[PDB]
């Protein structure tokens, strides 16, 4: 039940703890530990970000309009989430990480533009 | 083997309440939703109440909208169904379904499993 | 809600077809279609499901198909021990979540 | 009108100069004020996690669904809102913090699982 | 079609890019590289704290309920839109930003009192 | 003393317009919800309209949303009513009233504490 | 909207009832209703609210209370000042706010 | 000078489907939100559908809504509508029309500037 | 949806006015209103825009206004040449984009 406690569980089951995980992101000789401080905060920030751009700011679980494509993995859902733990997944889908945020952050242009015309 | 029991009401006054139970075993409770179904003495199925394997979201037909309750307990493996102001209409078998939902990281459903045989339900 | 019709018959070893006719906005939108088989007395079996699928426990002899806003249910090698109301519903939204038919009752001659 | 202005009025007047103190929480020798710096920063972005976590990112005021317990505090509305202060308040209920927070981050976890069934 | 690419183009074209310029804003010897660190990354928060404020946070294109004062600018849409940059727009308008500013804040908090009530 | 008084208008043609306005005194104006009350000659009381206390929120029985507008001076105390294109079917006595809505931070209303006396519109 | 009947009356001293008969989404719904009282020719007066309270001002001889989807008001020591059409009002929600009965004449008899 | 033509289809029976498609040249035809107008052979003009520049939003009337299908390819400069289950009360000319529509950044429209000549569509 | 008149008609060089009446949620609450002119057998052209404006390529001689619901056109030098059908549309909000009332044969004597 604590920090990483679910590491060993299948990705439906640790899909519970999300907080308990993203609570722990945050908190000449004394320089080393001021810089680790500074870099822990860009790093959350980035990750921040990046959840902002894509649409999902404020939220841990977030649904997009990305469907997935089965050449990045054709398992199935119960196959997926109810054997695998995350590490194992993301060893599975690491190739094709940086394809599916680039298409992440292009749906999201295309909502804010069509929002703002439905607002005229 | 799966088994779904309905241990229900009898006959009822309209304009009263009687509630209506079912016990589940033979698969793990918590992993379905749930539904009743309900046949009218002289007709064919139709589908009144619809709830999550968690007991958090519930649909209705627009008829007992505001008059049915349905809730869930996966300690107790139960199922059940208050309903309220019975009119003469409602006089049906009332059939404990397991099926009609899924919930996100789960395949789909949208079909019902299984069912009990269903209590009788008689309005005065 | 979705038209099915009465009294579909045949001798034992003749096919049998059971037509369900729906709207748009349900079979024609969503391919969610299912079949159960009712004897009198007892709680409806499921027979077939979204459309195609069967599941296990049942014969291959029950196999559903659709095209438009029209489901049907096609029984092959008929039995005497088939006869029962069979009933067609389908998912239709998230407004009216399931719709039935009447049911039609299979005579085998 | 000004930073801290309102803290001796009552609470329902306080709560109409929130971005007043919102906006004043951001901005070997000389290391000490960095220090100062990088913590002043973490603690105004674990604050920022917290409102996230709960639901209430990106507001300054935010209803949830956790009820009130009268065993908190059994005053009406008027004694806590016509008059009583913040800083009088926030004495009188500081040992539920901890109780009250633990609720609002369970309520927000259900929340977001049954909205993630509800778009499937 | 890099960062800031889109600087000689007109606003109605480099509106299209912004996720390209928001990417670009994160990421004794060796301390006044991180002053400029620490204060990358107060600078950065101010800025979402003010789009937080004026209750756009999350996103890159917000609408608000201020309306346009002629005051301000008293050219159209087809002018500024397609036949100006945003670095000149930055001028002609640079006198009235706090102005703008204030105004959005004022909304804002009318905004969030009305939404409380309305959950009464 | 807690006081409403009408100051309305009189006898007008239909389609046209006509204002009301009301007087407050003897409480705080800004600290209470106010509504307008109708009542035809020969009937009972018929909610109209409601504004916050900060006049930022209204709302309409959906017969006249598309014709009244309803208002709010905080600094003069005082209500007011602009309707348009008068129904025939709007003759009665329009009341000022206190209540009916409360502020989330104060106990709840839902009832009216105060009325006025009536202004008489009515329409040929 | 709400049904309340006409011409209750009795002598002094004695009590009435006045019901209020509502729906669901109403009465049966919500803990807001309030009595108000009439005389003719003057603007109505609050008796009770929040279905039992009563306003500082008024007696102790008026009362309500509710059951199911039906209120009703309660009047004890009927004095010949009484006469007055009370009314029924309760709050039914958010696009409805409030929904009236008519007025029913007490007559003291 | 602006042209659009329309290359439509004939003689169609009801229940079944015909496609429609307008060529637009002289004008970007990027710039600007396309729509269809109906006309019966003895009636007035009624708006049908109408399509942003972009190709992302879409709004039907609501005879056609679970019917119809807009779309635009704006490489090839054409504008396409779908239509199934052909009602006989869709015969009409259907004409290819610019306006309808802006895009915010953009002065306002609300009305068609251009017109084609109009495809005849009848349904038996 | 909108109403027009049948059977407009005056001599050439008599001005006449074609109105267009239509509801509060319409012409009431939207100024975009607009007027077409339809010879018969060709594609509609349009006259008028934004209640009062006309396109470049028309003549001044076709002028719009408007007041409360009621919306018209004014066509003042009238000529042979204008015989033709003229329609009224209106932005009539999100839901029903556009409306038009029937055509106005416009007879010149
Ligand atoms: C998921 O698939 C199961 C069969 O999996 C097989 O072996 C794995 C390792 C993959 O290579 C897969 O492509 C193969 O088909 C089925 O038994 C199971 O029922 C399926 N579950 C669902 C929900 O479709
Ligand atoms: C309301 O509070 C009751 C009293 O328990 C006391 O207060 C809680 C918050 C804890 O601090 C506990 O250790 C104290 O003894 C509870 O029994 C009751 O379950 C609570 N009800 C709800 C709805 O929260
Ligand atoms: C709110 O409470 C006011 C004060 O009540 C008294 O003092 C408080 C501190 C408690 O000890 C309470 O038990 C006492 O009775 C009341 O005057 C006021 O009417 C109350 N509000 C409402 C709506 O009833
Ligand atoms: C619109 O602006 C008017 C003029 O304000 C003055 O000139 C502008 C350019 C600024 O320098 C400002 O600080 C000056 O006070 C105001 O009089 C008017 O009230 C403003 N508008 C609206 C729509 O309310
Ligand atoms: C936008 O404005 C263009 C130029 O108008 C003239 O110059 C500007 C800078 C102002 O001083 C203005 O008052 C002058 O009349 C017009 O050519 C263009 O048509 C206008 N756009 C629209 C949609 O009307
Ligand atoms: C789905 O994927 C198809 C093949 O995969 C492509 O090439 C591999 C090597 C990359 O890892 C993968 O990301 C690429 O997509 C594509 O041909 C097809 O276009 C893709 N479809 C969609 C909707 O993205
Ligand atoms: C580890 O695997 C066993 C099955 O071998 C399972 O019962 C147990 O719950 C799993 N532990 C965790 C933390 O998921
Ligand atoms: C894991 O996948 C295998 C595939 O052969 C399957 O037999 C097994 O039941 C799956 N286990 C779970 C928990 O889904
Ligand atoms: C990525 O591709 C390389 C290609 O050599 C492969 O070895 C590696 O396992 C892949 N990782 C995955 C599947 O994410
Ligand atoms: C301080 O209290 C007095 C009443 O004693 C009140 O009039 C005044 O406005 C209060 N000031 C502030 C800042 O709340
Ligand atoms: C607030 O008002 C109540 C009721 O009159 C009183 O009991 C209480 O002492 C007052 N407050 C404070 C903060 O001392
Ligand atoms: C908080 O807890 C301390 C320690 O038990 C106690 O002395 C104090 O009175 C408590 N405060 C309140 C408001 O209950
Ligand atoms: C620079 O100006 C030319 C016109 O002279 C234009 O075609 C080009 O697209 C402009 N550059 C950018 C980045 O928009
Ligand atoms: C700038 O205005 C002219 C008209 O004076 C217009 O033709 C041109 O398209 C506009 N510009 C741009 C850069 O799109
Ligand atoms: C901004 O104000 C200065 C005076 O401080 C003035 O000289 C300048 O012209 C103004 N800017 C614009 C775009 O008018």
């Amino acid at each position: 039940l604590g920090f990483l406690g679910a590491a060993g569980s299948t990705m439906g089951a640790a899909s519970m703890t999300l907080t308990v995980q993203a609570r722990n992101l945050l908190s000449h000789w004394g320089i080393k530990q001021l810089q680790a401080r500074v870099l822990a905060v860009e790093h959350y920030l980035r990750d921040q970000q990046l959840l902002g751009i894509w649409g999902c700011s404020g939220k841990l679980i977030c649904c997009t309009n990305v469907p997935w494509n089965s050449s990045w993995s054709n398992r199935n859902l119960s196959e997926i989430w109810d054997n695998m733990t995350w590490l194992q997944w993301d060893k599975e889908i690491s190739n094709y990480t940086q394809i599916i945020y680039g298409l992440l952050e292009e749906s999201q242009n295309q909502q804010e533009k069509n929002e703002q015309d439905l607002l005229e | 083997e799966v088994q779904l029991v309905e241990t229900g009401g009898g006959l009822v006054q309209p304009g009263g309440s009687l509630k209506l139970s079912c016990r589940a075993s033979g698969y793990t409770f918590s992993s379905f939703a749930m539904s009743w179904v309900r046949q009218a003495p002289g007709k064919g199925l139709e589908w009144v109440s619809l709830i999550n394997d968690r007991g958090g979201l519930t649909f209705y037909v627009d008829s007992v909208k505001g008059r049915f309750t349905i809730s869930r307990d996966n300690s107790k493996n139960t199922l059940s169904l208050q309903m309220h102001s019975l009119r003469d209409g409602d006089t049906a078998v009332y059939y404990c379904a397991t099926g009609g939902m899924s919930s996100a990281l789960q395949s789909s459903k949208y079909y019902f499993d299984f069912w009990g045989q269903g209590a009788l339900v008689t309005v005065s | 809600a979705l038209t099915q019709p009465p009294s579909v018959s045949g001798s034992p070893g003749q096919s049998v077809t059971i037509s369900c006719t729906g709207t748009s906005s349900d079979i024609g939108s969503y391919n969610y279609v299912s079949w159960y088989q009712q004897h009198p007395g007892k709680a409806p079996k499921l027979m077939i499901y979204d459309v195609t699928q069967r599941p296990s426990g049942v014969s291959d002899r029950f196999s559903g198909s659709k095209s438009g806003n029209t489901a049907s249910l096609t029984i092959s090698g008929l039995q005497a021990d088939d006869e029962a109301d069979y009933y067609c519903s389908a998912y239709a939204g998230r407004q009216t979540f399931y719709i039935f038919g009447g049911g039609t009752r299979l005579t085998v001659l």
